[PDB]
């Protein structure tokens, strides 16, 4: 499953939409990729720092208190498990 | 269910040369959750590349991956001796998690025909009611070889098993044993037992044989 | 430093059951999908089963669905595989593997071997392989033993050079057999004795078989 997110966003708050093509339990993770390392910013499970609202097959993710922020979406159940990892969103705080 | 197919089955190269390994998946996913693993003999798999092109932690620069859609490639720019191992691709975008069937990267050397030897069953063994006939193909390269058993020119099927060594660490050859198992009663019905070997290094297939009861 | 250590493998009779454990350390176990992956002798990697972060979601290969069960204890930081209705084709090395947050299996245990067999302990019988150019070949056939392994040396270790001890083969009887061979100068057959030293520790079998040119 492909996950689309904006390549660039400008902000202390930054919001971006994360969209996936689901074929009922979804798990959303925001990962920050620094150097060649990955940190967890945000995580939540929904069953159709961070603020997440689900409108259909998309999640509106707002980060606050502000790099490459990777949107990760998982279809957990019913099987099959699906993993989607976005190309990442560059956020510019200035 | 996503099926991965790797090619070639074996790459035969020397240190310093470039290795290109292919992996094709049965459907595209909209992105590339495609990983490559290395496995050295007697050792667990080790992640090399993920996301088609990203290097895992501690993995040297000479390993790189490329591709998209259904078509992926692992490149080792200049092989080191520790790189001769088996390499697997894998998709991890959906369950069931699936692997390719693996590609062996082996040391290339010049062609070498096997020395062939045939061994009759021991008299000791025949007391137990069974005759094991052994054919040895010694120090050959490349690994592909055909061993055919014949008994009074009767070509045998289904009553033999083969075993092959791993590539020799000194001379890079293989050796192979083929064992033909017959009952004592069947063994003593026949006289001439032949092992026929076809190999890259052999102009004409060589046959080694003995007549039961001669020495 | 991530560590995954599997345990629990061994010989199991068909139809019976066995539990494997994977003890994890060096990372927050609860934050990763965990898997069991197996490798039958001489074969490739086959994913068996995986389990979600919290243990609530379990995923299985068709080959083991309804026979194997995966679970995890996020306090003991341990992964489990409960194997039932075991079959000969379940004989494999079983690896524990961690899923990186970006998806691949980024750490693997060393594996634990499960051998499904109805065979019982038996020492081998050792037979000579007795010896056309300048090189001659001889050896020992090590037949009908269980379980693996057997060790083979020649002349107590003083003859290593041209020795090839083949991997064992599993026969239709359920017992193993292998051969060990050595090539020598055909002239050396008139000055040197060749003895293969076979040991099968599981049966306390020790055989020193002299191989005589015929």
């Amino acid at each position: 499953m492909h996950v689309a997110q904006p390549a660039v966003v400008l902000a202390g708050i930054a919001s971006f939409v994360c969209e996936y093509a689901s074929p009922t339990e979804v798990r959303v993770t925001v990962l920050r990729q620094a150097d060649s390392q990955v940190t967890e910013v945000c995580a939540a499970t929904y069953m159709m720092i961070c603020t997440g609202t689900s409108s259909g097959n998309q999640v509106n993710l707002t980060i606050q208190g502000l790099g490459l922020y990777i949107c990760k979406v998982e279809l957990m159940y019913p099987p099959p498990y699906y993993l989607g990892i976005g190309n990442g969103t560059q956020i510019y705080v200035i | 269910e996503i099926v991965l197919t790797q090619s070639p089955g074996t790459l035969s190269l020397s240190p310093g040369e470039r290795a290109t390994l292919s992996c094709r998946q049965s459907q595209s996913v909209g992105w590339s959750p495609l990983a490559w693993y290395q496995q050295k003999p007697g050792q667990a798999p080790r992640l090399l590349i993920y996301g088609a092109f990203s290097r895992a932690t501690g993995i040297p620069d000479r390993f790189s991956g490329s591709g998209s859609g259904t078509d992926f490639t692992l490149t080792i720019s200049r092989l080191e001796p520790e790189d001769f191992a088996v390499y697997y691709c894998q998709q991890y975008g959906q369950s069931p998690w699936t692997f390719g069937q693996g590609t062996k990267v082996e040391i290339k050397r010049t062609v070498a025909a096997p020395s062939v030897f045939i061994f009759p069953p021991s008299d000791e063994q025949l007391k137990s009611g069974t005759a094991s006939v052994v054919c040895l193909l010694n120090n050959f390269y490349p690994r592909e070889a055909k061993v055919q058993w014949k008994v009074d020119n009767a070509l045998q099927s289904g009553n033999s098993q083969e075993s092959v060594t791993e590539q020799d660490s000194k001379d890079s050859t293989y050796s192979l044993s083929s064992t033909l198992t017959l009952s004592k009663a069947d063994y003593e019905k026949h006289k001439v037992y032949a092992c026929e070997v076809t190999h890259q290094g052999l102009s004409s297939p060589v046959t080694k044989s003995f007549n039961r009861g001669e020495c | 430093q991530v560590q995954l250590v599997e345990s629990g493998g061994g010989v199991v009779q068909p139809g019976r059951s066995l539990r494997l454990s994977c003890a994890a350390s060096g990372f927050t176990f609860s934050k990763y999908v965990m898997h069991w992956v197996r490798q039958a002798p001489g074969k490739g990697l086959e994913w068996v089963t995986g389990i979600s972060y919290d243990g609530r979601h379990k995923y299985y290969a068709d080959s083991v669905k309804g026979r194997f069960t995966i679970s995890r204890d996020n306090s003991k930081n341990t992964l489990y595989l409960q194997m039932n209705s075991l079959r000969a084709e379940d004989t494999a090395i079983y690896y524990c593997a961690r899923t990186g947050w970006l998806g691949p299996f980024d750490y693997w245990g060393q594996g634990t071997l499960v051998t499904v067999s109805s065979a019982s302990t038996k020492g081998p019988s050792v037979f000579p392989l007795a010896p056309s150019g300048g090189t001659a070949a001889l050896g020992c056939l090590v037949k009908d033993y269980f379980p693996e392994p057997v060790t083979v040396s020649w002349n107590s270790g003083a003859l290593t050079s041209g020795v090839h001890t083949f991997p064992a083969v599993l026969q239709s009887s359920g017992l193993y057999s292998l051969s060990s061979v050595v090539t020598v100068p055909s002239s050396s057959l008139g000055t040197q004795t060749y003895i293969c030293n076979v040991n099968h520790k599981p049966s306390n079998t020790k055989v020193d078989k002299r191989v005589e040119p015929k």
